[PDB]
């Protein structure tokens, strides 16, 4: 959803990321039987959250930059 | 009109006006025959009101002021 272009801001990506993290940590667990609050589950699920977050923030700020260019052109015409 | 450029919008409206004369050949036939049977009237003053008639039934299919090729038929006819 980031590199397709759904989130126009950073706050919307932040909220979407957070909420889908919670709902996935629940749904995938209950699909696999594992307790969602399990300590080992949350050892590989939340493993390396900062690297994942950094990759997402980078691949979203690329989009923010290109969107700002597009909008600046379409705004210097109006 | 400003998403698509000014030049590209001009091209677009030209195409949108002249496409309804090569998507149906009944319109092309009809207008060309009225034009030509208007260049063959004996009285040149009674060809001009026929030509204003044609220029009046072009404004019902092409409502923008670009230079479509049918507005070239009428110019060569006049």
């Amino acid at each position: 959803k980031i590199k397709e272009g759904v989130f126009r801001t950073r706050e919307e990506m932040e909220e979407y990321r957070h909420s889908r993290l919670q709902e996935g940590a629940k749904v995938y667990a209950e699909q696999f039987g594992i307790d969602p609050e399990d300590v080992d589950y949350q050892r590989g699920f939340n493993g390396d959250i900062t690297e994942r977050n950094i990759s997402l923030y980078g691949a979203h700020d690329n989009f923010l930059s290109q969107q700002a260019q597009k909008g600046a052109i379409m705004n210097s015409r109006v | 009109r400003e998403l698509i450029g000014e030049e590209q919008w001009n091209a677009l409206m030209v195409t949108a006006q002249r496409s309804q004369f090569e998507t149906d050949a009944k319109l092309n036939e009809q207008y060309r025959l009225k034009i030509n049977s208007a260049l063959n009237q004996e009285d040149p003053r009674t060809a001009w009101e026929m030509l204003q008639g044609i220029k009046a039934e072009l404004d019902k299919v092409q409502p923008d002021e670009q230079m479509t090729p049918q507005r070239e038929w009428l110019i060569s006819a006049q």
